[PDB]
């Protein structure tokens, strides 16, 4: 029997890419498959889109419920201490949107085919699915795990150095993937219209809860505005600020931030060369 | 091309150094990257013992919980598995409680285990004393060590120290 080769469409989106591949592997006979041709970086960006569709969808429809008045995402109940220090160099914000977050813990690193760790809400995330298991959040982070998992089985499959080897966990992960979407599209298809906010990836921070905040706190909230496209109100608060600025430069000059691979050195630069600015 | 092969399972919670005590063990390297593991990894080191040569199959896990089912395929003909805490996260090694459950409901009856402790180049950080782990891997029939994937104390005698144990299994 012919193993089928998976190939990566011209322009195609993850979903049909793995509809695709399914039938491809789903055909009658087949008992291999050939993983040569397949790009992981690619499909990593092809999949990170597709959670970037997603994850924009959750936050114009609001799926969240979150209520205008509030400037926390509703994981604020599953976490104190909060530490304010750095967790593998990123700080608790608790002003995080949740369309961000499950970016951020979903997203496959095109480069090392891992995740950029997004340690402080690990443990809210995992706690929230616990006590609500059918939450729109569960559903949407299952969705995601089983699109990494594909990449993660085509990637096991892709090497050689084995015993046998083998397929019936790769037949599955795109099942799996199928059906998650289906629950997930269906979510999404109940439609207020969209709400926005005085910055991208947090709720409105106001001055006083801004000032209370850890120089690493703020350096977290400065490596996470430079995603965007254009400066931010916040960001720009932050290092229009002269005593802001003084946290956010000593935690800058410090360790916690070391290991980040989010182009740490240039953020840092950018981040410099805007306080220059502002002053 | 080998007398044995063993698989091996590194788990335990996220970011307490399993992938790092991996990396130690494979290549003798140390970095700080933060990358989380997605799903499963493995490395595939064949070492010499007692005169003969030993195949090992170590499969680095994530501990996250989403990512637990497609970990637990693995506990299943896994030879030993290493169970992870960090000395400086109370609640990573109140946690070894859980893991050693998840031993229990996928792995064979049989297993050897490993209990470890990572990140003990922080002295000042620790908040496990040493004597708490030991007496509580002891009352196991668990053998126990605190290493440093950072400073490379005790990464490879763990790896060694448990090849040793599936052999003696024979
Ligand atoms: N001081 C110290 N830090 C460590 C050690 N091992 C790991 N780390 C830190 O914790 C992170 C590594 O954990 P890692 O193995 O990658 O995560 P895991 O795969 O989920 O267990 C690194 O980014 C380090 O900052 C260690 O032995 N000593
Ligand atoms: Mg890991």
């Amino acid at each position: 029997a012919t193993p089928p080769l998976l190939q990566m469409e011209q322009e195609q989106p993850f979903p049909e890419l793995i509809r695709t591949w399914a039938g491809l592997l789903g055909q009658i006979g087949v008992e291999s498959v050939r993983t040569e041709e397949v790009n992981f970086g690619q499909l990593a960006k092809c999949f990170n889109d597709y959670l970037n569709t997603v994850a924009e969808h959750c936050e114009q429809q609001n799926i969240w419920q979150h209520k205008r008045e509030e400037n926390h995402n509703f994981f604020t109940a599953f976490k104190p201490d909060a530490s304010k220090a750095a967790l593998h160099g990123h700080a608790y914000i608790a002003h995080y949107k949740e369309s961000v977050i499950l970016r951020h813990l979903s997203i496959v690193d095109p480069k090392t085919l891992g995740m950029l760790r997004f340690a402080p809400y690990e443990a809210p995330s995992t706690d929230y699915c616990r006590h609500f298991p059918d939450s729109p959040w569960a559903k949407m982070q299952r969705l995601a795990t089983a699109g990494q998992n594909i990449i993660l089985q085509l990637r096991l499959i892709q090497n050689g150095q084995m015993l046998e080897d083998d397929l019936p966990v790769l037949q599955k992960a795109l099942d799996d993937f199928m059906q998650y979407k289906t629950e997930v599209d269906a979510l999404l298809a109940h439609d207020t219209p969209v709400s926005t906010h005085d910055s991208s990836f947090f709720y409105d921070i106001d001055e006083q809860t801004l000032n209370a905040m850890s120089g690493d706190q703020l350096a977290t909230i400065c490596f996470e505005e430079l995603n965007a496209p254009h400066p931010s109100r916040l960001i720009m608060r932050i290092l229009k600020s002269d005593s802001l600025w003084q946290e956010v430069d000593d935690s800058l000059n410090g360790d916690a931030f070391m290991g980040r691979q989010d182009d740490i050195c240039e953020k840092r630069n950018k981040i410099c060369q805007w306080r220059q600015l502002v002053q | 091309e080998y007398d044995y092969l063993f698989k091996l399972l590194l788990i335990g919670d996220s970011g307490v150094g399993k992938s790092c005590l991996l990396l130690r063990f494979a290549d003798d390297t140390y970095t700080e990257s933060y990358i989380s593991t997605i799903g499963v990894d493995f490395k595939i080191r064949t070492i010499e013992l007692d005169g003969k040569t030993i195949k090992l199959q170590i499969w680095d896990t994530a501990g996250q919980e989403r990512f637990r089912t497609i970990t637990s395929s693995y506990y299943r003909g896994a030879h030993g598995i290493i169970v992870v805490y960090d000395v400086t996260d109370q609640e990573s090694f109140n946690n070894v409680k859980q893991w050693l459950q998840e031993i229990d409901r996928y792995a064979s009856e049989n297993v050897n285990k490993l209990l470890v402790g990572n990140k003990c180049d922080l002295t000042t950080k620790k908040v496990v004393d040493y004597t708490t782990a030991k007496e509580f891997a002891d009352s196991l029939g668990i053998p126990f060590l605190e290493t440093s994937a950072k400073n490379a104390t005790n990464v490879e005698q763990s790896f060694m120290t448990m090849a040793a144990e599936i052999k003696k299994r024979m």
